[PDB]
DNA sequence: GGAGGGGGGTGCTCTTAAAGGGGCAGGTCGC
DNA sequence: GCGACCTGCCCCTTTAAGAGCACCCCCCTCC
């Protein structure tokens, strides 16, 4: 029932997104320039509004304490099945990153963003946060940025 | 020749639609359609079962050099050692001359993958097309000739000899030989655990240098032309032809002076291809693990939108002149790639490590979801 | 000189005459190791033989190589054919260094199979018979040295072996580089002295406790300015520019595996892993053959 | 399949319609269609303006050897000279195991010719037919290779090394290379008035090739029949398979031994087209007259019916590992073919006088009308 | 005296760093004639230097040796100087021979051109000063004697020279194979008449009228049994068994170039071709300096 | 019968920021 | 003068959370 593969892309100005299929342009739209909307989210003081249904029920997760990823190894809780898949790197002793100069084997690019201070490439990068100037290179990680810090919520 | 632009036909007075790359029947495997089964014939090639002749009754040297590439032939006379390859590149460049310059440097990489940076003397092959108009022959073939021997000049050498032959296709090639001391090259088969591989070339020249001939084809350039523009592919091409003419002298060099291990050239097979047959040479019991994988501007999107024709991700992807896969220690690659960065006796170049030297029984991989460290298109 | 080729030639020849004789005698089939189709005879002349067949010659001249008289030599003096057969080498165009390429590692362990057993002969009226090879016989065949890692590393050990009293494999093996100490230890009185030396705790076993004496309890390596290329200080200092800074400052071992290929103007020689037991006894044990050390160890332990 | 005295595809299991030739379009005129523009282009990357540099101010040798084949290129080491030659021809044999060893002597023919006798290394291309079936490549190429270095251990050498490519027609191949004092080779420039030529091996292989393939189809085999009968096609090409399999190795030997001034090798261009090239290599003002030709027995019957396609009375018929073509003194002459027909160890061969050397403006050329003289084959 | 291979590459080498030293002065470009692409310098050590360049080399010596200090050598060193070169190249294993070979063709002109000029090297007491080259020095180089066929052609031209008293190239020219007899002539040990001799046209003066001279004014050659490779006679039998069978018996010439190509076995070293006059000449002059033949043709004019 | 569209919810890979433990480096009190 | 103790600040790693795509599941459908 796999739809035959090709490539479409969504023609909205600012919006140079690409689809593996066509069925997903539809779904890209909907979600992303028509479903507008704005959500608060139900305990009192979270006070963050999303746009997307799904989004709070994700959200729902974070205020509440039900864990439910338990570790193969040292039993430990998580709260999210990636953040186990992650954790399990420690226990397996795997290190797949490594920076491309000095060879500095982690485990996440959070590491990999530390080491790349030292190597300076701040000065190659073009994009940057308006609002404190964190000096980005990529796009993605601008809006994981706005996310993060900078939220813009009530 | 070098210092012009491009190759424009009608500056030769040439038909337009002539591209030299019309005789090759291109294909996204490329000359190694099948691969094991051209890596069986050249085991076959290179099969000698007399050579052990009970060890010598101690650790005598092998002949084959590193097993696979450049053997090494011991002398009577001397103490010396004969360190000779060969390799045949069909046309995948619209420029004669560029494309004969490729031809030397991917005969003459195999003698650098061994440390030897000058080369005694170097033969040629030219094959001419039955399908070539006698005309277009005689404003084509010089070029190539050119090309060869000023790679040859760059190389501290030059090409004396050779064999001209007809084949349905162009067919360029070389045998690099160099007559040697043992304090001239390095045996590959020193890797310990904890080393770093170095690779001098980014990977990708193959695809590019494909797309460049769909950028006139309606029916491929629909496929991809989402994820790619056609500006970017012409820079692409422009600089997998400039890439792939470069010498892997300086590297030779550097690699000697930074106390490499093993290495070897990315011609053919894919990178996992020429590791796991290189693993197979170590004495100890080492695994290669490829944790990055250099690529030129907007290629990968490319390998993911062609399906299984081409494969970057996977490492399968066939090269054509790739730079070496060095294996230092840690310290030395992190100095290595700083000095060939900005070496002050030539030109700059990059290099990047790419994984590790983990401990395993002589095999490579690539872990499940590599990473691709785009090489800006020289800016 | 103090060192003769021609005598290392003389006697390879005559050795490998009598090994072709019995190879052509015996006229069973046998192909040399080089790429041309050849019957293995070995060179009557050293230079042109192959690196394989080099360590097969060698490895059996110990054990079947005979005098004019037909006398066996013993081990001292064949241990001083060796090094005028590598004398004779270098002499003649060829590069391999026959104690420390790893292409003759063979025929190094045959010799320390040879020279394990070694001792003092006083068989002479004299009490103590001399050996043949000597101190400044070594330098000349380029044992000793900067030349190469291989090299360098044993004149380190060399020096730590005549000054600082090492003898046993087990005390090198002690040695590390945290205890030995550099200082300058310059002497006001002598101005511009700019002394220095190398100091290294002693392992003597006494009840005792406290430093009795600097001088008796610390051994001292002499800047010699006679011929800095001979200078244990100046050895000692080249090695560790020569050697990654992740070693320094560790207290584990001193003694660091050659690199297998090195360059004039390599940074680093070395790799981080220590020599093995094997490698360093067979250093040790030609090391421990050289008279100025046999008469140097002789004096410390009598008094 | 090296006791086996024939082929038999059948026993293989392959269908008997299998014909190695079939993967190459043979054509009369040879491999290479055109003889000057080829030798123009071999001439050009054989050209070097550097290479002369006024002779040093002293008495320099060429660095290519004969000129026009096997260059011999001086070394730093030892007072060495570094001697090799290349040529690569495609299937003209049925049998696949005799195939393999026509190539490797061809390709040390080149280096028989400057008088070497013993070779170090050897290296080979084997090229595997894109349109061959996989199951066919897994039974014929083994074969290839077995007889490749049969042929290389015969000649004193052992075949470490390689390469394989895809390329349309089968394409064989091969490198030798020797690291030889002065005084092992012989350069070929002492041509002197009053001397004689010699050629080891019949002429015309090319024709008994051509007609035994035309044996099947009777749209060209119809009129040849007239001419000679078809049981004469088997005998003359058992005898040229044979003769192209045979290393000229004891001729070299003893190109030494009797003052032998010059000497090439009748391979792709005819006996006419190598006399030419070694007449342009004389230091003398010589030049050479062919009276003679030994071609293969009935072979030059066929060769009239057809004169375009093969020419072989007029001399330029394209051979497959020819004989040398050496200068002797005519009193040594005499005793050259005495010793050669008749060797102390056996497995001899005849020798011809094919002409005399007389004072000229270095060109050779056929008398008008020269004598042929049918070798009986050897049954 | 010997030979002193030493000295000859000694004198090498001082030439070597001053031509090196003008060239990396004059700053031009210049390239080595091998496959490598390197710069022109002449090897300190002459092993390791290639035909082309060892050629090049030995003839800008003949002018610029400057061999002693601020002092260039007369003619006759030089030649002692070359014939230890060339001993010394015997010695460490090369295959050139540079004064008959025919790649230093160049080399021997210049030498002929700087000797053929001789002076005298006369004292207040007479010029009874002998060369520093002799007949020793040349046989204990690969000169005269019978290994190559260029050496056999010296070697018989030296005996000619030495016995039938030929001193000049055109008294040369005029002999030929019917001229020269074997003669078993009876020797005064009965019981031996082994030995013989070969007899040329010499003080033949005037025949006419058929004017009576002695019967016996020839030069003869008799055997010398002390060493059988310096026989003169062997080494006449040795040519004549190696010139080609049509030679033999006319009277146009006697001295045969040699085929460029032999070999151990080679039934037939030379060629019709007589030797060239140039040839003749400078074979003689290289000949003529050896201060044995000196006094041979000195006796002659004495007496 | 049916492949295609609509609607919904979800895992996975990537990215970034926040929290946290370890270690280097000050100032103060005691010996 | 030297050390122990408390505390502050930075480094590097691990956990937590958002973005979006590819995917599945269900339902409906008019042809
Ligand atoms: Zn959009
Ligand atoms: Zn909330
Ligand atoms: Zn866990
Ligand atoms: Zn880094
Ligand atoms: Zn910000």
């Amino acid at each position: 029932k796999k739809p035959p593969i090709q490539y479409v892309r969504c023609e909205m100005e600012g919006c140079g997104t690409v689809l593996a299929h066509p069925r997903y342009l539809q779904h890209h739209i909907k979600y992303q320039h028509l479903l507008k909307k704005k959500y608060v989210c139900p305990h009192p003081s979270c006070g963050r509004l999303f746009r997307l249904q799904k989004q709070l029920l994700r959200h729902a997760k974070h205020h509440t304490d039900q864990r439910d990823y338990i570790c193969e190894y040292c039993a430990r809780a998580f709260k999210s099945s990636h953040n186990l898949a992650v954790h399990r790197m420690i226990h397996t002793g795997e290190k797949p990153l490594q920076c491309e100069i000095c060879g500095f084997t982690c485990r996440q690019k959070a590491s990999l963003n530390w080491h790349m201070k030292k190597h300076d490439a701040d000065s190659f990068y073009q994009f940057s946060c308006n609002i404190c100037g964190k000096k980005f290179e990529k796009k993605d990680s601008v809006v994981a940025h706005k996310a993060k810090s900078h939220p813009e919520v009530l | 020749m070098s210092t012009r632009e491009s190759f424009n036909p009608e500056s030769y007075e040439l038909d337009k639609s002539f591209r030299l790359t019309r005789f090759t029947e291109l294909k996204g495997t490329g000359c190694k359609v099948p691969q094991d089964v051209l890596q069986k014939l050249l085991e076959s090639l290179q099969e000698n079962h007399f050579q052990e002749d009970e060890q010598f009754l101690g650790a005598v040297m092998p002949r084959l050099g590193i097993g696979m590439d450049t053997c090494v032939i011991p002398l009577r006379h001397g103490g010396l050692s004969l360190v000779q390859t060969t390799d045949y590149i069909y046309p995948i460049v619209d420029d004669p001359y560029m494309m004969g310059r490729i031809a030397c440097a991917n005969v003459l990489s195999d003698l650098y993958a061994m440390g030897v940076t000058e080369c005694d003397n170097m033969l040629m092959l030219l094959g001419v097309s039955n399908k070539m108009t006698d005309r277009e022959r005689d404003k084509v073939m010089p070029l190539i000739i050119q090309g060869f021997k000023d790679a040859a000049e760059e190389a501290g050498t030059s090409v004396t000899g050779g064999q001209t032959v007809l084949n349905p296709w162009i067919v360029l090639g070389g045998v690099a030989t160099t007559v040697c001391q043992p304090n001239e090259f390095i045996m590959p088969d020193n890797a310990v655990p904890g080393d770093v591989l170095v690779l001098t070339k980014p990977l990708g020249t193959q695809v590019a240098v494909a797309v460049h001939q769909w950028l006139d084809i309606p029916e491929k350039w629909n496929k991809i032309k989402l994820v790619v523009t056609q500006e970017d592919v012409e820079l692409a091409y422009q600089e997998a032809m400039m890439n792939m003419a470069r010498l892997n002298r300086t590297a030779a060099g550097l690699m000697h002076t930074f106390n490499a291990h093993a290495a070897t050239d990315i011609t053919g097979f894919g990178i996992l291809g020429h590791a796991q047959n290189l693993a197979k040479q170590q004495r100890n019991e080492v695994s290669f693990v490829i944790h990055n994988l250099p690529v030129l501007a907007k290629m990968a999107a490319v390998s993911k939108a062609c399906g299984n024709m081409f494969g970057l991700m996977h490492g399968t992807c066939p090269e054509t002149s790739g730079g070496l896969l060095i294996c230092l220690p840690r310290e030395q690659a992190a100095r290595f790639c700083a000095e060939i960065k900005s070496p002050k006796y030539g030109e700059g170049h990059q290099a990047w490590i790419i994984g590790i030297v983990e401990k395993g029984n002589r095999t490579a991989r690539i872990i499940d979801k590599p990473r691709i460290i785009e090489v800006a298109p020289q800016v | 000189n103090s060192l003769k080729p021609e005598e290392g030639l003389e006697v390879w020849k005559n050795w490998a005459q009598t090994k072709n004789a019995e190879l052509e005698k015996d006229a069973q089939n046998r192909l040399a190791p080089i790429g041309r189709r050849q019957l293995l005879r070995f060179q009557e002349d050293l230079i042109s033989s192959a690196v394989a067949e080099l360590n097969y010659g060698l490895c059996l001249m110990t054990r079947e190589a005979r005098n004019g008289e037909g006398e066996p030599y013993d081990p001292d003096v064949l241990y001083y054919i060796f090094l005028c057969i590598q004398k004779y080498l270098f002499e003649n165009g060829r590069v391999d260094d026959i104690f420390s390429d790893l292409y003759y590692v063979r025929f190094t362990e045959w010799l320390h199979e040879v020279l394990k057993d070694v001792q003092p002969r006083v068989t002479p009226l004299g009490y103590v018979l001399p050996s043949h090879v000597t101190e400044e016989m070594l330098w000349e065949c380029k044992q000793l040295g900067a030349h190469s890692p291989s090299t360098l590393l044993t004149t380190l050990m060399f020096f730590n072996t005549k000054y600082f009293l090492l003898k046993t494999v087990d005390q090198h093996m002690k040695l590390a580089f945290s205890k030995v100490l550099r200082q300058t230890k310059k002497n006001p009185s002598n101005p511009k002295d700019k002394s220095t030396s190398i100091r290294y705790l002693k392992a003597l076993g006494i009840h005792q406790t406290g430093q009795k004496v600097t001088d008796d309890m610390y051994a001292e390596q002499t800047e010699n300015p006679e011929n800095p290329l001979r200078c244990p200080i100046k050895l000692y200092d080249f090695y560790l520019f020569k050697c990654p800074q992740s070693v320094k400052g560790r207290n584990d071992t001193f003694y660091l595996t050659p690199e297998p290929v090195v360059a004039p103007n390599s940074p680093i020689w070395y790799s981080v892993q220590p020599i093995s037991r094997e490698q360093m006894g067979q250093m040790l044990t030609r090391i421990l053959v050289i008279r100025e050390i046999q008469e140097a160890i002789a004096v410390a332990n009598a008094s």
